[PDB]
């Protein structure tokens, strides 16, 4: 919750470039997109028999059922 | 320990609440150890030399930096389009953009727009130039000096004075009426005369040139050998320019009952008019009294003079109750000091006296909130110390069958119809505005049920405004009151019919609906109030609370469970039904004068009839600007604003956790937290020195209490200085 | 006109009477 | 859970939901604000609550005003 | 941060003298006081 | 009088309104029979009808007509409240009476209530309605 | 057992209105042109407003329990 | 000096701070017919010895919580338990029960303190005691 | 330390001192009801304030009353 007061006062300091985001000082949540990855990689090398992965919420393309969305890869 | 030197039992506690209760404790002057009359007197007289020297100072300090940072001169060029400063930012955490954001209304530095009303007042007062605010504010600063050395010398043997001057009751009231109300009236009026109205006429009366200047061509003599009306020769016309000599009249002292065209402010020889008739009734009322001569009255007879047959002792013994009780004293003041600061409130917005305020909105919702504010703190407090005098001061033998104990008697009477009275608003307020919800979202608004406020319409219509037809006093042009010379009369008809004021808007259901809403709100926060006030002493559940004390936390669960039963804890509960209240007619004085100056009044005539249009057109609508002083895309001057708007909705929520979590889970955290410090290593090297414990049931309710408030105050203000002044300003 | 630096040098000057008459009500306060 | 219901509605609405074009485009609910706007408490306030709650405040003499209604009653 | 004010040097000095100095000087002697075991 | 106002027939955004009424119940005739009654109030210039309630006769369906048909309501309801509880004080468990409460005596004052405030004026004349202070129990005054 | 027969009956409660007062024919030949309602109320004091259009000359409120999706998908 | 064995406890967090070896603590010492379980009052479960039992505890109502239990949670009844406040000078002082007999029963030569010859409705106004330094109860 | 405060309508129940959990009061002998028995509380500062000899009392208005007043490490509770 710090994290969220500090963005907020540097924000309404204008400074942005000192703020906690991706276009500033980065946290990055790098064991969730590894692990996103390697689910990604899972269907043919760690997981042969399955065709597709276990959800396009990791990483795949977007099912478009209609003109609406059913799923993406959540970043 | 030593801390606290006043309370022993506080000194030997060896927890963190020794401290706590020292700070809260400091100012309880009667409770400290070794305290006499005397020396309780002695020390508050000079508590109060102290606080005139911290007014001063703060006075001082707001000339200076209008003097020194302000621009009040560039001000002074056009006081229509150039926004007040308050003073300089100097925060080093600012970046670029706030930097740009905050540089504002001419300056080359961040500064803040001021919405004090400060340079309307030294404007209307004849100030023109930083170098007098300089001047002032030196003043203001030895003026400081001399009353701090005035505490302390009269802190000193051979002028501490006795325990009789302080009970001399009629000698200081007549003191205080005549030399500290009258003869300051009697003195502004004088200023008046001799600066403000000749400043407006366009003319530099400084100290310089202050012997030698006539306020009007024929001077002080026909003031003294006859009639004055050469004094209403001619006032200001009605092309005036401010400041200028363009349209000026010679006249001091007139009357025409409005506004003058240009400022839209108070005429201010009609002021001055105003201000010596008041200071000759203040002169005439302060010699009522006895002095060392013995012609005046003495109060202790004029209140055993007075009884009845129905009402028992009458008012016998009130002399000594008051002047014995200085918290009967505190609740009356308290009381006087809060609805005059209503008063002030509510003749501010509309009959403004301060040239060209009425056109700067912020400033005028700002001073409105403010004075209501501190008016509902103040009737809030004067309720509270009368609960501490029937607590501590009250002698039930002195005070036996007058008033004091007859209201004592049938307080169940009044605690219960108040009650009736509460439910009965409350009830019937929220059945027609939830009819209203109702059906305005069932897509049919004309089965609502909207009742013209016709008393309040016919209360308009005889005064003056004839916009509702129904033809009687003053909107009546045969009336007898309307048909009496009295040249006020077609000045004020012109001020109140125009439509262009706030004096004496029009009004529709939905200001009926909120009346009786703030109708609700100021019965129930009484009947809360009067209840802790008339239950301090004791009740069915607990007949001992007297030998209690004023603030205590419960009497335990037993008898069925006792919380909040103290009267301190009423004063608790009354202070968020107060907060309640001001916020329903601050929403409501904002919501209407937001549809005043913008010109679209329709969205408040069809709108706040019921609760969606207060939430959508009010609330949701005015905060988008508010909410935008910062964002992904940069700054704006609103930032301060959003940053605090957020600041208060956390100080409040904040506030929430003291009020809703009790003391003991967080007694037994505190306990594994010592448990944790205790058996670190390295951090076993440092010790406290006062056993951590919770903070106390009562410091529970006070300090959540405190965040509540704060965090009201912060949000309503933040919410209304940006909508405003990102609506106008 | 803006005032001087003297002017504002001068004002402290002047606050730091003030400063030590409110030390000492304060301190004759305490005891 | 309230927190985790607000995450969930913002970054759905964001970063997954929303029209798909034709040529293979999806244009979101919320235009992808979640990554700018759900670092600050203030865009949270603005760009989540204020903003959305736009539907449930203008529902009023439609078929959804029940919705306000409610909206009323829980408030 | 500047001033076109006069003596801008004045805020550059006080700004950090009543922000840090004062508070921790008020503060320190506070604490110093409020746990001193003088007499009572 | 009510120079604000105006009857709502020729308050133009009232008939612009009347003209497209909905329909409440299943009667298509239900926004017509709106705009009928609601044609003879008095309109503001939003077109919604407002009603006074100073006391006037023939804005007596405004105020008065629905004002004292609920006194009533709530005379009856209060006096045979009133009257069970004074009835059953005299039992052996009046405490029961009241947490399950006995059917007959109840239904029979219900149809008893239609002459409640002569019964209320008799029981003030005949001393059976207020008590005295001292007969009820006080608070620590 | 009790709480089961409760459970049973609101289930019951749902079927029946997904039979009797539902648009599940309709919405079961064009599921993306039709949004799922369940639930028919009374033309009464203004509410009848709330049976919105939901599609194919129904009106009722529209269900988001998904209910038909899981009848669909049961068959 | 104080004697009895501690009651095999395999230790706990709940136990003695350092308000134990720096203010005060507390004793209780029991007679014990045969070896059972009972409960700690800083929580968990401690096996009691046969014969004498010596406990040390934080509090003076940890020890009559536990005196409460040994009271009325054992079929054999432990009616002789021995409550001390220890110093960290050494000094023993005997608590509870004072006179050798529980309080609830009377015992000739206790004194009444804290017994006031009026009613409770017959305090005195605060009024007037003011300047006083005593509460109503006081006088 | 706290204050306990034992008045004449005291009908010698016992309640009081059973409620006790920190051995503040005992019964002395007395004469002024028919149990012969009055509460009395010599170690009050034992007393922590918990009010449950008041909750056991049965006379109308206590005859037992506790006036919080003074705290200490044992009327705080403190086991540190
Ligand atoms: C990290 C957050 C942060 C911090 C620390 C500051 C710090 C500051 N800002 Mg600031 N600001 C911020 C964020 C922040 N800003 C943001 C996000 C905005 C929105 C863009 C602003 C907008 C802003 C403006 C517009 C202004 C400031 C100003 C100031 C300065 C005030 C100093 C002062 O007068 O005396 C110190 C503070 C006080 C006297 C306030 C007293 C309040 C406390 C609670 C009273 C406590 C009393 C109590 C009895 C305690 C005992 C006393 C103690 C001595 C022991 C200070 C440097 C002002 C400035 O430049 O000063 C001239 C100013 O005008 N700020
Ligand atoms: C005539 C001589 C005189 C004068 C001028 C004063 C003046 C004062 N005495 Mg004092 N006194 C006197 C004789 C006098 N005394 C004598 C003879 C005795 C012996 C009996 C006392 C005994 C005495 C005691 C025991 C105490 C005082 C106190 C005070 C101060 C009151 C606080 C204050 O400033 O309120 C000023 C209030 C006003 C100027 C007006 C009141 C409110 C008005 C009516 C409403 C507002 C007006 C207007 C509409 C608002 C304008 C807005 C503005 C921004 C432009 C004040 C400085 C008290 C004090 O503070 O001690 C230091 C105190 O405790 N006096
Ligand atoms: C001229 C006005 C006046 C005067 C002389 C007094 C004087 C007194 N009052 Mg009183 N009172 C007043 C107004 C006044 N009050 C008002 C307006 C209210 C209603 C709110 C009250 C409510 C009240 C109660 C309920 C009680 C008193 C008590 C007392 C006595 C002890 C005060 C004490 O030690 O408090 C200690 C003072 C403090 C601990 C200060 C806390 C207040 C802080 C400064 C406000 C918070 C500011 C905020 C956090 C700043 C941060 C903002 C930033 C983050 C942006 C004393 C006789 C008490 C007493 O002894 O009664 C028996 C008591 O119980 N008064
Ligand atoms: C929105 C919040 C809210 C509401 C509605 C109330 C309502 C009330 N408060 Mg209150 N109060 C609140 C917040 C609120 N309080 C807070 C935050 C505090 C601070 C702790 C207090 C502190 C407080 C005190 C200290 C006192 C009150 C009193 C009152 C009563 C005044 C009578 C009245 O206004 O009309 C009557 C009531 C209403 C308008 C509200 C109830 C109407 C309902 C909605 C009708 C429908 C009921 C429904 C059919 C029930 C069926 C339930 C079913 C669905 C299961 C009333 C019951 C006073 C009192 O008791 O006076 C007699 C009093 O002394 N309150
Ligand atoms: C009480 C009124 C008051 C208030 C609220 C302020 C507020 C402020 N002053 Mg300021 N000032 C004042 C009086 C006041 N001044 C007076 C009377 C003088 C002497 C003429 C000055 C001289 C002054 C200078 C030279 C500077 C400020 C600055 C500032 C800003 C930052 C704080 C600082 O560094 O202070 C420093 C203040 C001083 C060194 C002078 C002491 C102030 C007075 C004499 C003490 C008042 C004490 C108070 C009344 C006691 C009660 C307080 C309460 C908490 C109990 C801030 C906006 C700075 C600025 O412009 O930032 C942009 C700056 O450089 N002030
Ligand atoms: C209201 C007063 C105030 C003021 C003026 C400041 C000012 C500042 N804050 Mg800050 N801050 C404040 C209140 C304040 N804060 C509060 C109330 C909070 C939160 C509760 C914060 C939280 C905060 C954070 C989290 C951070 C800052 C930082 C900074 C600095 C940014 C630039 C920098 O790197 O400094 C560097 C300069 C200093 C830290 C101090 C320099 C002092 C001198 C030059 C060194 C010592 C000299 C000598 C040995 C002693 C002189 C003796 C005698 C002459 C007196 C800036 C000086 C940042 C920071 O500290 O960066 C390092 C930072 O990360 N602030
Ligand atoms: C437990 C779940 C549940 C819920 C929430 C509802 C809710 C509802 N039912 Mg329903 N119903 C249920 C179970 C349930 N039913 C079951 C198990 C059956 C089979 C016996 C029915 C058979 C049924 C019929 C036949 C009708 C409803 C109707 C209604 C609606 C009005 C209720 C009414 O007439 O009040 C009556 C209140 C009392 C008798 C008291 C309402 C939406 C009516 C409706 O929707 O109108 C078109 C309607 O005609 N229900
Ligand atoms: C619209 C304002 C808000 C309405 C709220 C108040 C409703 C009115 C309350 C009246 C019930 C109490 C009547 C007192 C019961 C009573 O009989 O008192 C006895 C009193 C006769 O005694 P005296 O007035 O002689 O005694 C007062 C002094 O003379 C004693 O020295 O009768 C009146 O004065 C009645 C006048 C109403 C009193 C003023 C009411 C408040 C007006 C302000
Ligand atoms: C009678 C009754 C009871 C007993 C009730 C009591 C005890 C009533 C007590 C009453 C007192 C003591 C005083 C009454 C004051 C009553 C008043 C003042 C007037 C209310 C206003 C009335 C007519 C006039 C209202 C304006 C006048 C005029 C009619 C306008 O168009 C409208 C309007 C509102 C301006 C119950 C409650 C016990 C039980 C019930 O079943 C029976
Ligand atoms: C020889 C003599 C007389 C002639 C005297 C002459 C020739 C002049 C006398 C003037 C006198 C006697 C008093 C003047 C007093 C002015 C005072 C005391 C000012 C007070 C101001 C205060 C306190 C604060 C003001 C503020 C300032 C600084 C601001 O800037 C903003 C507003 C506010 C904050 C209000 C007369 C014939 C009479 C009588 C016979 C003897
Ligand atoms: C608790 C207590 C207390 C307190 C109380 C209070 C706080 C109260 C308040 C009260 C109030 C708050 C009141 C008010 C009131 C007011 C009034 C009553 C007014 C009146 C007015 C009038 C009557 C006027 C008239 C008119 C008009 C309207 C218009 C025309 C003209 C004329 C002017 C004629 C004391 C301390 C005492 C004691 C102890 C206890
Ligand atoms: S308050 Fe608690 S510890 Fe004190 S005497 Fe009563 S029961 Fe015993
Ligand atoms: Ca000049
Ligand atoms: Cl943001």
């Amino acid at each position: 919750f710090g994290l969220y007061i500090h963005n907020d006062t540097m924000r309404a300091l204008g400074r942005p470039q000192d703020m906690f985001s991706d276009t500033a000082i980065q946290l990055q949540p790098i064991f969730a997109q590894w692990v996103q990855h390697l689910h990604t990689l899972a269907p043919g090398a760690t997981a042969p028999n399955a065709l597709a992965t276990a959800s396009y919420a990791f990483g795949g393309e977007t099912i478009a059922v209609a003109g609406k969305v059913a799923m993406m890869p959540i970043t | 320990t030593k801390f606290p030197k006043f309370s022993q039992d506080l000194a030997q506690d060896p927890t963190t609440r020794r401290i706590w209760y020292g700070i809260a404790t400091a100012h309880d002057f009667e409770t400290h150890d070794g305290m006499t009359e005397e020396n309780l007197y002695q020390k508050i007289f000079a508590s109060h030399f102290g606080h005139i020297a911290i007014i001063f100072l703060w006075t001082s300090g707001t000339l200076f930096h209008v003097a020194w940072q302000g621009n009040f001169e560039q001000w002074i060029k056009d006081p229509l389009n150039i926004r007040p400063i308050a003073h300089a930012i100097w925060d080093p955490h600012f970046g670029e953009g706030a930097v740009n954001a905050f540089t504002q209304a001419g300056a080359s530095n961040p500064v803040n727009i001021a919405y004090s009303g400060v340079y309307h007042w030294f404007y209307t007062i004849g100030m023109t130039t930083n170098q007098e605010l300089y001047s002032g504010a030196v003043f203001l600063l030895v003026l400081a000096s001399l009353f701090l050395f005035a505490g302390w010398l009269h802190l000193q043997p051979k002028f501490r004075p006795s325990l009789a001057w302080f009970k001399n009751a009629e000698s200081r009231l007549n003191h205080h009426l005549a030399g500290l109300f009258g003869v300051s009236s009697l003195a502004w009026a004088g200023h008046l005369v001799h600066v403000a109205i000749p400043e407006a006429r366009g003319q530099h009366v400084g100290w310089d040139n202050f012997l030698s200047t006539p306020p009007h061509p024929a001077g002080l003599m026909p003031f003294f050998t006859g009639n004055w009306g050469v004094y209403a020769a001619d006032p200001d016309t009605a092309g005036h320019i401010f400041g200028t000599s363009e349209g000026a009249g010679t006249a001091i002292l007139t009357f025409l009952g409005g506004f003058h065209p240009q400022t839209e402010s108070l005429w201010l020889t009609d002021i001055a008019h105003h201000h010596l008739a008041i200071a000759v009734i203040f002169i005439i009322a302060g010699h009522m009294y006895r002095t060392n001569w013995g012609i005046g009255h003495s109060i202790k007879e004029i209140l055993n003079a007075h009884k009845g047959p129905l009402t028992g002792a009458g008012h016998t013994n009130l002399y000594d109750t008051i002047n014995n009780s200085l918290h009967f004293q505190l609740g009356l003041a308290l009381a006087s000091l809060g609805v005059i600061t209503s008063l002030v409130a509510q003749h501010m917005y509309s009959l403004p006296s301060y040239a060209f305020i009425a056109q700067d909105h912020t400033t005028q919702a700002a001073l409105y909130t403010h004075h209501q504010y501190i008016a509902g703190f103040l009737m809030v407090g004067a309720f509270a110390h009368g609960a501490i005098f029937f607590v501590r001061d009250y002698d039930p033998v002195a005070n036996k069958d007058n008033v004091l104990a007859r209201m004592l008697e049938h307080k169940e009477a009044l605690i219960s119809h108040l009650s009736w009275v509460s439910l009965f608003l409350g009830f019937h307020t929220l059945g027609l505005y939830v009819h209203n919800d109702v059906v305005v979202a069932f897509g049919t608004p004309e089965k609502q049920i909207l009742i013209e406020p016709v008393f309040a319409q016919w209360i308009q219509a005889t005064s003056g405004k004839a916009l509702y037809g129904f033809d009687v006093l003053l909107s009546n042009p045969d009336s007898i009151a309307s048909t009496t010379g009295a040249a006020w009369l077609p000045g004020w008809l012109d001020a109140i019919n125009s439509g262009t004021n706030s004096l004496f808007l029009t009004i529709g259901p939905g200001d009926f609906l909120v009346h009786h809403a703030i109708a609700l709100g100021l019965h129930t926060t009484a009947l809360i109030l009067i209840k802790g006030a008339l239950d301090a002493r004791g009740s069915k559940l607990m007949p001992d609370k007297k030998d209690f004390g004023y603030s205590f936390p419960c009497d335990g669960p037993g008898r069925g469970g006792t919380c909040d039963i103290s009267a301190w804890d009423a004063f608790y509960l009354a202070m968020f039904w107060m907060l309640n209240t001001l916020g329903w007619l601050t929403f409501y004085w904002h919501w209407k004068h937001l549809g005043v100056w913008s010109g679209n009044v329709a969205q408040f005539n069809e709108n706040s009839t019921y609760l969606m249009g207060w939430f959508r057109d009010y609330l949701w609508a005015n905060s988008a600007q508010l909410i935008n002083g910062y964002n992904p895309y940069g700054v704006n001057n609103l930032s301060v604003w959003a940053w605090m708007f957020l600041f208060g909705h956390l100080v409040w929520a904040t506030g929430f956790m003291f009020l809703i979590s009790w003391r003991g889970y967080w007694q037994e955290l505190i306990e594994t937290i010592v448990w944790a410090h205790e058996r670190t290593p390295l951090a076993n090297l440092v010790r406290w020195k006062d056993k951590p414990v919770a903070l106390s049931i009562v410091q529970a309710r006070l300090v959540g209490l405190a965040h509540f408030t704060v965090g009201y105050v912060l949000t309503y203000a933040a919410f209304l200085i940006a909508s405003t002044a990102g609506k106008f300003g | 006109m803006a005032l001087s630096d003297t002017q504002i040098l001068a004002a402290l000057v002047v606050a730091l009477l003030p400063a030590f008459l409110a030390f000492r009500l304060s301190t004759e306060l305490y005891k | 859970l309230s927190i985790v219901i607000f995450h969930f509605s913002w970054k759905m609405q964001s970063d997954v939901w929303g029209t798909v074009s034709p040529d293979g485009s999806v244009t979101h609910v919320t235009l992808g604000n979640f990554a700018q706007s759900a670092i600050t408490i203030n865009g949270w306030l603005r760009d989540f609550l204020w903003a959305q709650a736009a539907n449930v405040i203008n529902s009023y003499g439609s078929a959804l005003s029940a919705y306000g209604i409610m909206f009323l009653a829980g408030h | 941060m500047d001033g076109s004010y006069a003596a801008s040097y004045l805020p550059w000095i006080l700004i950090p003298m009543v922000g840090w100095l004062f508070p921790a000087v008020t503060m320190g002697l506070l604490f110093i006081h409020i746990e001193s075991e003088g007499e009572g | 009088d009510f120079a604000n106002l105006t009857p709502c027939s020729e308050n133009p955004a009232y008939l612009a309104k009347s003209k497209n009424f909905l329909n409440t119940t299943n009667d298509p005739n239900s926004g017509k029979i709106r705009a009928e009654r609601y044609a003879s109030a008095l309109c503001g210039p939003e077109g919604y009808p407002h009603l006074i309630v100073d006391g006037r006769f023939t804005h007596a369906g405004d105020f008065l007509i629905p004002s004292i048909l609920f006194l009533y309501i709530a005379g009856w309801i209060g006096w045979v409240g009133r009257s069970y509880l004074i009835e059953i004080r005299e039992s052996k468990n009046p405490e029961m009476q009241e947490v399950v409460i006995n059917v007959p005596l109840a239904i029979k004052k219900m149809l008893g209530g239609f002459l409640w405030p002569l019964a209320a004026v008799g029981e003030y004349t005949s001393g059976k309605l207020v008590m005295k202070d001292s007969e009820i129990p006080t608070s620590p005054r | 057992f009790g709480h089961l027969a409760v459970v049973f009956v609101w289930l019951s409660g749902m079927y029946f209105h997904g039979a009797k007062f539902s648009n599940y024919e309709g919405w079961l030949a064009d599921p993306t042109h039709i949004k799922p309602s369940a639930q028919v109320v009374w033309p009464i004091v203004g509410q009848g407003i709330l049976n919105g259009d939901v599609g194919g000359g129904f009106h009722g409120i529209q269900i988001t329990s998904g209910l038909f999706y899981l009848w669909r998908a049961s068959g | 000096e104080l004697s009895g064995q501690p009651p095999k406890f395999g230790g706990s967090t709940g136990g003695l701070l350092s308000k134990a070896n720096r203010e005060e603590k507390y004793a209780i010492t029991w007679t014990s017919a045969s070896e059972q379980v009972f409960e700690m009052p800083t929580g968990g479960a401690a096996i009691m010895n046969e014969g004498e039992n010596l406990l040390y505890l934080a509090r003076k109502e940890q020890c009559l919580a536990l005196g409460t239990q040994l009271r009325t949670k054992f079929k054999p009844k432990i009616q002789d338990y021995k409550i001390y406040r220890v110093y960290p000078s050494g000094e023993v002082q005997y608590l509870h029960p004072a006179d050798g007999v529980f309080p609830e029963k009377v015992n000739e030569g206790r004194e009444a303190q804290g017994t006031k010859t009026r009613r409770i409705g017959q305090n005195p106004e605060p009024v007037t005691i003011k300047f006083s330094g005593k509460a109503p109860y006081e006088v | 330390s706290h204050s306990v405060k034992i008045y004449d309508t005291c009908i010698g129940c016992t309640q009081c001192v059973r409620a006790c959990p920190l051995d503040v009061l005992e019964m002395v002998p007395w004469d002024g009801c028919k149990a012969a028995q009055i509460a009395s509380s010599p170690r009050t500062e034992d007393c922590v304030g918990c009010k449950r000899c008041e909750t056991a009392c049965p006379t109308d208005f206590l005859s037992i009353r506790v006036y919080l007043g003074a705290e200490t490490t044992r009327s705080m509770g403190l086991a540190y």
